[PDB]
C-alpha cells in the first residue's frame, strides 16, 4: 500500500532526525553553565547521539539558555534564520521562558518567544542538567510524531 | 605567608640540559599526556542511564510547586498573602474572598513558572507550610501557557505529589 | 585467572534476564544489561532494581 | 558499573599513581541518604530572664 | 571483474569513515570518561547512519554570496580524491600496481588542499577566508617535511614502488632503521589531515568553521568523509611503509588481517593524540616545521643518502 | 536529649593532602639517546 | 458586543482587540500576514490547520499567550469546522491551491470547501465572513482557477448574505509565487513570454495591503454584505512588467515567444510532477488572462488604505534573487516600467 510505504519511510526520516540533534549553542546566563553539566560525564548529552556542533549552518536546534537582552535581541534572531530548517528551539529557564527573574526589567524581553518560535519549554531557574535531559528527551519525543510524508500524501 | 609559584631555575651541568634536550627530542611531556589519556580510558565511566538511573537529590529539593492540605482534606492556605509579599519575582497572584461555610480561601491563587526563580521563599514564609516545591522537575511542556499554572493544576500537584511532599518535609522540619 | 571470570559473569547476564530473548529486549530498549536484585514493584509495572 | 587487576597494572602505571585508593566514583563511603533525626541548638539569647532586647 | 573490484574499494572505505565517527566519539568519551553514543542500537552501533541519513534529508543551502559552481565542485574534489588516493595501497596485492605509487599519492593528496579554500573562498565569508588561508599555508609548509621524509625513508627501498614496501621490510620493520624520521612523518601526517595538535584548519575555537564555512548536509557530509577517509589511509600509508608485515603468497588473509590492525592501532593514536593536547597557534605550526623540523629532516635526508653508501647496502632498483 | 548536629568526628577528620603530587619516571637522558641510537645501529645492520 | 469582547488597551499584544478571528489556511501567504495584523491587534484567532504542526511553528510569536490557538480541522468534514468556528466573531476565509491535487482538485478548494465553511458558519451564529475570491473570476474563463472562484463566491454569497467579499487582482511579497514565479523562470534557458507578452495588462496588489484592507474591512461596520476588489495603484503591460522584475533582478533577458498550444503542453509536462508542481495548464492561461478593471465594485482606497506600487516594494522581493554581484544595489537603480493608463 502507498500509505504503509509512506509510513515507514517517513519514520525513517523522523528516526533519524530525532536521533541526531545538533545543538547550537547560544550560552547566555547562568542557564548555560547547567547545560554544560549535562554534556558533563555525569550525564553525558554525546550519548543520546545529540553532541554540541557550532557553525549554525551545520545544527539542528537551538538551547536559548539565559536571558534574552534587547540589545541582543537581533542576534537571537539572525543565528535562528540561519539554520538548515528542520529546526526546533528548546527555551532552558525561567527567563529564556518569559523573563523569569528580569520580567520587569527595562532591557529585558518578556521571553524568548517574541522573538522565536519556540517549542518545548524547559521551566527552572537554573532547571538541573538533569531536566534539561529530560526536555531533550521530550523534544526527540516530538519528533517522533511527525507525519510530514502522511501529511504529503494526504495532500 | 606567600609562596613563588614559578620561580624554578633549571641547572646547567651536563646531565640536567641533556635531560631537557632529551625531554624535547623525544617528547616526553607529551607522552605523558598522552599516557594518562590511556589510564583514562580503561577507568569506569561516570554516566548514569537516565532516565533509567536519575540523578541523586535532597530532600530539600526545590522543584515543581503545590499546595498541600491537612489531613482532614481541607486545604492549608487561608490566603495571608506572605508568598505572594515575598516572592522576589512577583510570580505569585493571589485572590481572596470569604467562603460559603465561614473560614475563607482563596479564589485565584496563580503561580507564573516562567517568572518564578524557584528560590523557595514562599515556603519558608508560609505559616502553615500551604505552598511547596514538590520534589517533580520533569514538567517540562510544548507550550509557554502550559507553564503558568493556577489554583487548580496547584491543587492537583498537592494531590499528586502528596506521597512525596509528606515525606521531605517529614525529614527535613527539624532543621528549619 | 580473571578473564575467564569475567566472561563467566559476563556469560551469566544472558541467564539474569530471562534466557537470550529478554538479555536483547533489555539491550535494546534500557541500554543496560547489568543484573540487580528486584527491590520492588509498583502497581503501573515498573520494575525496580 | 572494581575493575581485573591486569587492567588495574595497566591502569595504575599509564597514570604513574595508585589509583586504586582514592577514585572519583563514590561506591559506599558516602553518608547514607536516611540519616536521623538532628536536635538544633539555640542562640544564646534564647534566656528567660535578664534577656531584654534593649541591652 | 574489475568494477565489482572498485566496488569491493569504494564501498567498504566509505563504511570505515562511517563507523570510524562511530569509534571517534566512543573512544573520545570514554577517554574523557564519557561513554559516547551507546543509544541508537547496541552500543552505538546505529549512530553514524542516523546523522548520516540526516546529514542527507535536512535543507542544504547555497551561501547568498556564494559562487554555486565553485561552492559544489569543492566536495567533489574532496571526496573523489580522497577515495582516489586508497588506488595504489598494496594491501597484499595492490588494486592499482602503480610504478610510482608512491608519487601519485604525495601529488594527489597535496591537491587535497584545493578543496578546502576552493571551498573557502567561493563561501565569500570572513571566517571562511580566514580558514580558508590558515591552511594552504599549513598544509604546503607540512608538505615539504613530507616530500623529504618519504624520500629519506625510500632510499632503502629502491624504488617508488608501493609493493616494495612488503619486500623492504621483511625481516626488520622499517621504523628500526629510521625512527627519527618516523616521528616527524607522524607529526605531518596529523598536520596534511588536519587532525587537533594542528586543527586550526576548522579552527572551532577561534574561526568556528573553516573545513565546512556555511557547508551543510551533502557538502557537509562530503568535505568530513574526505578527511576522515584520509585519517584511515595516512595511517594505513604509516602502517604499510613503517610497520611492515609477514606476507606469504600463498595465503594473502594473513597479511590483510595484520595490516588492517596496524592500521586500526595507528587511527586510535590519531583518536588518542586528539584529546591530549591544546590547540598549535599558527606562527607556532609555521615555526615548529620551518625552523626544528625541516633542519633535521634534511640532516638525515644527507645520512639516507650516504648511509647505503658506507655500508655497500645499496638496494636492487627492480 | 541533648543537641545534635553534623560534627566533625570526636578526634578531627584525617589529613588532606594539597601539594603536587607529580612523580619522576622514565630514564635519564643518556638512557634514552643510547637505546634510541641503539635501534639505529641494530637497524642499519 | 460580550461582557469580555469589549476592546480593551492601546492596539498593543496584550491589549484586547475584541474580535475572535478564525482564518481558515492561515498556514500560508495571505494567512501569514493577517494573522500577524490580528496579533499586533491582541485578537483571539482561532488558526485551524491540517499540515504538519511544523509548518505552523512560523505562526506561534505573532500573539500574546493564549491568544493564538491551533485546532486541527479536514476540509471535508462539517464536524472539523463546526468545532474551530463554534466560537468567534469573524470567520476569515483564505483557502486556495495554484494546482489540482490528487485529493483535491479547483472544485473542491474552491467552491465545495467556500461552502462548507459558510453555511457552518450561519448555523454557528458568527458575525461577519470575510471570503476571498480571485478578481479575474469568471464562469467562461478556460482556467478551472478563474472558473471555481466564480461558483464559489456565488455560493458563499448565497448561504452566507452579510459575508464580504474580496476580490485581490495579484498579491506580491516575500513569498508570492507571482513576483518570484517570473524571477525563478531564468533557469529554463529564457522566458517564454506567450505572445511576447505584449497584450497582457496586469494589475498587482501590494500582500500587505491587501492584509490591512482585511483588517480595516473586519473593524468596518458597512463591510456588511459588500463585495471588494483590491488592485494596485498602477497598471502594467506583462512584457514591461517582466523587464521591471529582471532589471530589479539584475538578471539576463530572453523574450521567448512562444506559441499558446506549445505553452498548454509544457504545464501540461511540468503539471505530472507529484510533489509542488513548478507550473501548471491553469498557472499559464492566468498569467495570459488580464485583469480587467471594475470600477463599479468599491476598491481598496475605500477600505481607509492607501495603495503600495510595486515599484516601491520591488526589492523586498527580488533582493534575494540578485546575485553577489547584485546583492548590494541600491532600490532607485531601476526606473519603473511602462505604465499603461489605468
Ligand atoms: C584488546 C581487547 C581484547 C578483547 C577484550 C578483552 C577485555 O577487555 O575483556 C574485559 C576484561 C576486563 O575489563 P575491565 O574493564 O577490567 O572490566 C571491569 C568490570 O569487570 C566490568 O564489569 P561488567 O559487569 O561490565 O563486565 C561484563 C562485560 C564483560 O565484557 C567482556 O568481557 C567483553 C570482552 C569479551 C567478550 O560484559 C558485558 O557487559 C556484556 C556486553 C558485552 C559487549 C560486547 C563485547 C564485545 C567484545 C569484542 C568482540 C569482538 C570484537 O579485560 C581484561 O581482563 C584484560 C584483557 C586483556 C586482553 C589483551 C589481549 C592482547
Ligand atoms: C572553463 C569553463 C567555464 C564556463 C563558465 O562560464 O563557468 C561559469 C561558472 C559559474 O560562475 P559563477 O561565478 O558561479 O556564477 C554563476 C551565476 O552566474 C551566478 O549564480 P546563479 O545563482 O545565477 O547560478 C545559477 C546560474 C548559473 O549556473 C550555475 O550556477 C550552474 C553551474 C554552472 C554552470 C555554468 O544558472 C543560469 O545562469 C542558468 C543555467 C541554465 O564559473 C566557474 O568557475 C565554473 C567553471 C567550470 C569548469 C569545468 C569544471 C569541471
Ligand atoms: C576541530 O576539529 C574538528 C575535526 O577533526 C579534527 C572533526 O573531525 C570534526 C567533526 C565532528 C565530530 C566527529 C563530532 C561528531 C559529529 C559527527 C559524527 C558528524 C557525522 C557526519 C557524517 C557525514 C556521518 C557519517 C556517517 C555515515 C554512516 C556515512 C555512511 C555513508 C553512506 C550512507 C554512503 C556510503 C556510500 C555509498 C552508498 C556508495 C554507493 C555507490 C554505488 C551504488 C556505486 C556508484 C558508482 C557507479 C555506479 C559507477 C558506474 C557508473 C558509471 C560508469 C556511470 C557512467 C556515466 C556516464 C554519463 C558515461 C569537527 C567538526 C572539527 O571541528
Ligand atoms: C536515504 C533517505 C531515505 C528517506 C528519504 C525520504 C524523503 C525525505 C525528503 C525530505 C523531506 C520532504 C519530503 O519527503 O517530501 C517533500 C514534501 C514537499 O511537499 P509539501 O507541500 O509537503 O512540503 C512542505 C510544506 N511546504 C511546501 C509549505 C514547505 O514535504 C514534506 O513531505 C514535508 C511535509
Ligand atoms: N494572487 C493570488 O495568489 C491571489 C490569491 N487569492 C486567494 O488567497 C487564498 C490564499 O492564497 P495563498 O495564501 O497565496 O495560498 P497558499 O497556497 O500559499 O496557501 C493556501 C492555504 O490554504 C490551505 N489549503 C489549501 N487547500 C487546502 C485543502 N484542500 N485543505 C486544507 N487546507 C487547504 C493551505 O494549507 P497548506 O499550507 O497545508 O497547504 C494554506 O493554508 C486562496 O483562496 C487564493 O485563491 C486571492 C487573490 C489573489
Ligand atoms: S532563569 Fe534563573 S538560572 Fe536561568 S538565566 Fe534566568 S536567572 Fe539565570
Ligand atoms: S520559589 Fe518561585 S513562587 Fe516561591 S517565592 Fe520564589 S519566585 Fe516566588
Ligand atoms: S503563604 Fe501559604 S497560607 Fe499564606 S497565602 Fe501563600 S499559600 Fe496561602
Amino acid at each position: 500500500r502507498g500509505e504503509y510505504v509512506v509510513a515507514k519511510l517517513d519514520d525513517l526520516v523522523n528516526w533519524a532526525r530525532r536521533s541526531s540533534l545538533w545543538p547550537m549553542t547560544f550560552g547566555l546566563a547562568c542557564c548555560a553553565v547547567e547545560m554544560m553539566h549535562m554534556a558533563a560525564p555525569r550525564y553525558d548529552m554525546d550519548r543520546f547521539g545529540v553532541v554540541f556542533r557550532a557553525s549554525p549552518r551545520q545544527s539542528d536546534v537551538m538551547i536559548v539558555a539565559g536571558t534574552l537582552t534587547n540589545k541582543m535581541a537581533p542576534a537571537l534572531r539572525k543565528v535562528y534564520d540561519q539554520m538548515p530548517e528542520p529546526r526546533y528551539v528548546v527555551s532552558m529557564g525561567s527567563c529564556a521562558n518569559g523573563g523569569g527573574y528580569y520580567h520587569y526589567s527595562y532591557s529585558v524581553v518578556r521571553g524568548c518567544d517574541r522573538i522565536v518560535p519556540v517549542d518545548i519549554y524547559v521551566p527552572g531557574c537554573p532547571p538541573t542538567a538533569e531536566a534539561l535531559l529530560y526536555g531533550i528527551l521530550q523534544l526527540q519525543r516530538k519528533i517522533k510524531r511527525e507525519k510530514r510524508l502522511r501529511i504529503w500524501y494526504r495532500r | 605567608t606567600y609562596k613563588f609559584v614559578n620561580m624554578r631555575e633549571p641547572s646547567m651541568d651536563m646531565k640536567s640540559v641533556t635531560d631537557r634536550a632529551a625531554q624535547t627530542l623525544l617528547w616526553t611531556e607529551l607522552v605523558r599526556g598522552l599516557g594518562m589519556t590511556l589510564s583514562y580510558l580503561f577507568r569506569e565511566p561516570a554516566t548514569i542511564n537516565y532516565p533509567f538511573e536519575k540523578g541523586p537529590l535532597s530532600p530539600r529539593f526545590r522543584g515543581e510547586h503545590a499546595l498541600r492540605r491537612y489531613p482532614s482534606g481541607e486545604e492549608r492556605c487561608i490566603a495571608c498573602k506572605l508568598c505572594e509579599a515575598v516572592c522576589p519575582a512577583q510570580a505569585i497572584t493571589i485572590e481572596a474572598e470569604p467562603r460559603a461555610d465561614g473560614s475563607r480561601r482563596t479564589t485565584r491563587y496563580d503561580i507564573d513558572m516562567t517568572k518564578c526563580i524557584y528560590c523557595g521563599f514562599c515556603q519558608e514564609a508560609c505559616p502553615v507550610d500551604a505552598i511547596v516545591e514538590g520534589p517533580n522537575f520533569e514538567f517540562s511542556t510544548e507550550t509557554h501557557e502550559e507553564l503558568l499554572y493556577n489554583k487548580e493544576k496547584l491543587l492537583n500537584n498537592g494531590d499528586k505529589w502528596e506521597a512525596e511532599i509528606a515525606a521531605n518535609i517529614q525529614a527535613d522540619y527539624l532543621y528549619r | 585467572m580473571e578473564l575467564v571470570q569475567v566472561l563467566r559473569r559476563g556469560l551469566q547476564q544472558v541467564s539474569g534476564h530471562g534466557g537470550l530473548r529478554g538479555y536483547l529486549r533489555v539491550l535494546f530498549r534500557a541500554n543496560d544489561v547489568r543484573v540487580g536484585t528486584l527491590v520492588g514493584e509498583d502497581k503501573y509495572g515498573n520494575k525496580y532494581y | 558499573a572494581s575493575a581485573t587487576r591486569v587492567i588495574q597494572l595497566l591502569r595504575n602505571w599509564a597514570s604513574g599513581r595508585d589509583l586504586q585508593a582514592k577514585l572519583q566514583l563514590r561506591y559506599q563511603e558516602i553518608s547514607k541518604r536516611t540519616q536521623p533525626p538532628p536536635k538544633l541548638p539555640v542562640g544564646p539569647s534564647h534566656k528567660l530572664s535578664n534577656n531584654y532586647y534593649c541591652t | 571483474m574489475f568494477m565489482i573490484n572498485i566496488l569491493s574499494l569504494i564501498i567498504p572505505i566509505l563504511l570505515a569513515v562511517a563507523f570510524l565517527t562511530l569509534v571517534e566519539r566512543k573512544v573520545l568519551g570514554y577517554m574523557q570518561l564519557r561513554k559516547g553514543p551507546n543509544v541508537v542500537g547496541p552500543y552505538g552501533l546505529l549512530q553514524p547512519i542516523a546523522d548520516a541519513l540526516k546529514l542527507v534529508t535536512k535543507e542544504p543551502l547555497r551561501p547568498g554570496t556564494s559562487s554555486i559552481s565553485m561552492f559544489i565542485i569543492a566536495p567533489i574534489l574532496g571526496l573523489s580524491l580522497a577515495l582516489t588516493m586508497w588506488v595504489p595501497l598494496p594491501m597484499p596485492y595492490p588494486l592499482i600496481n602503480m610504478n610510482l605509487g608512491v608519487l601519485f599519492m604525495l601529488a594527489m593528496s597535496s591537491l587535497a588542499v584545493y578543496s578546502i579554500l576552493w571551498s573557502g573562498w567561493a563561501s565569500n565569508s570572513k571566517y571562511a577566508l580566514i580558514g580558508a588561508l590558515r591552511a594552504v599555508a599549513q598544509t604546503i609548509s607540512y608538505e615539504v617535511t613530507l616530500a623529504i621524509i618519504l624520500l629519506s625513508v625510500l632510499l632503502m627501498n629502491g624504488s617508488y614502488t608501493l609493493s616494495t614496501l612488503i619486500t623492504t621490510q621483511e625481516h626488520i620493520w622499517m621504523i628500526f632503521t629510521s625512527w627519527p624520521l618516523a616521528m616527524m612523518w607522524f607529526i605531518s601526517t596529523l598536520a596534511e589531515t588536519n587532525r587537533a595538535p594542528f586543527d586550526l584548519t576548522e579552527g572551532e575555537s577561534e574561526l568556528v568553521s573553516g573545513f565546512n564555512v556555511e557547508y551543510a548536509a551533502g557538502p557537509f557530509a562530503m568535505f568530513f568523509m574526505a578527511e576522515y577517509a584520509n585519517i584511515i589511509m595516512m595511517n594505513a600509508f604509516t602502517a604499510i611503509l613503517f610497520l611492515g608485515a609477514s606476507h606469504d603468497p600463498h595465503t594473502p588473509e594473513l597479511y590483510t588481517i595484520n595490516f588492517v590492525l596496524k592500521t586500526l592501532a595507528l587511527t586510535i593514536t590519531f583518536l588518542w593524540i586528539r584529546a591530549s593536547y591544546p590547540r598549535f597557534r599558527y606562527d607556532q605550526l609555521m615555526h615548529l616545521l620551518w625552523k626544528s623540523f625541516l633542519p633535521l629532516t634534511l640532516a638525515l635526508c644527507m645520512w639516507h643518502i650516504s648511509l647505503p653508501i658506507m655500508t655497500a647496502s645499496i638496494p636492487p632498483q627492480s | 536529649s541533648k543537641v545534635k548536629q553534623d560534627m566533625p568526628p570526636p578526634g578531627g577528620y584525617g589529613p588532606i593532602d594539597y601539594k603536587r603530587n607529580l612523580p619522576r619516571r622514565g630514564l635519564s637522558g643518556y638512557s634514552m639517546f643510547a637505546v634510541g641510537i641503539g635501534t639505529l645501529l641494530f637497524g642499519y645492520w | 458586543l460580550h461582557h469580555a469582547l469589549i476592546p480593551h488597551g492601546k492596539g498593543g499584544r496584550s491589549s484586547v482587540s475584541g474580535i475572535v478571528a478564525t482564518v481558515f489556511g492561515a498556514t500560508g501567504f495571505l494567512g501569514r500576514y493577517v494573522v500577524n495584523h490580528l496579533g499586533r491587534m491582541g485578537s483571539q484567532v482561532i488558526v485551524p490547520y491540517r499540515c504538519e504542526p511544523y509548518d505552523t511553528m512560523h505562526l506561534r510569536p505573532m500573539g500574546d499567550l493564549g491568544q493564538i490557538i491551533f485546532m486541527e480541522w479536514n476540509g471535508k468534514d462539517k464536524d472539523s469546522i463546526r468545532k474551530v468556528v463554534e466560537h468567534s466573531n469573524v470567520v476569515i476565509n483564505l483557502v486556495g491551491r495554484e494546482w489540482e491535487t490528487k485529493n483535491f482538485d479547483f472544485e473542491d478548494v474552491f467552491v465545495k470547501i467556500p461552502h462548507a465553511i459558510a453555511q457552518v458558519s450561519k448555523e454557528a451564529g458568527v458575525e461577519k465572513l470575510i471570503h476571498i475570491s480571485h478578481l479575474n473570476a469568471d464562469i467562461k474563463s478556460p482556467s478551472r482557477y478563474l472558473r471555481s472562484k466564480a461558483v464559489g463566491e456565488k455560493e458563499v454569497r448565497a448561504a452566507f448574505p452579510e459575508a464580504t467579499i474580496i476580490k485581490p487582482s495579484d498579491i506580491f511579497g516575500r513569498e508570492d509565487r507571482f513576483l518570484n514565479y517570473f524571477a525563478s523562470m531564468r533557469w529554463f534557458g529564457g522566458v517564454p513570454l506567450i505572445s511576447l507578452g505584449k497584450e497582457t495588462v496586469k494589475q498587482p496588489v501590494y500582500i500587505v495591503d491587501v492584509s490591512k484592507g482585511i483588517i480595516n474591512a473586519i473593524k468596518d461596520p458597512d463591510a456588511k454584505g459588500k463585495t471588494f476588489a483590491f488592485v494596485g495603484p498602477n497598471r502594467y503591460l506583462l512584457f514591461d512588467l517582466v523587464q521591471y522584475i529582471f532589471a530589479v533582478a539584475y538578471r539576463p533577458f530572453l523574450p521567448y515567444p512562444l506559441p499558446h498550444f506549445a505553452y498548454r503542453w509544457v504545464g501540461r509536462l511540468f503539471e505530472v510532477s507529484p510533489f509542488e508542481p513548478w507550473t501548471t495548464r491553469d498557472k499559464v492561461e492566468r498569467v495570459h488572462m488580464s485583469d480587467m478593471t471594475l470600477p463599479h465594485l468599491p476598491g481598496l482606497e475605500d477600505l481607509g488604505i492607501q495603495a503600495t506600487p510595486l515599484e516601491l516594494k520591488a526589492i523586498e522581493v527580488l533582493r534575494r534573487h540578485r546575485t553577489y554581484r547584485w546583492l548590494t544595489s541600491e532600490m532607485e537603480d531601476v526606473k519603473p516600467a511602462k505604465t499603461v493608463n489605468i
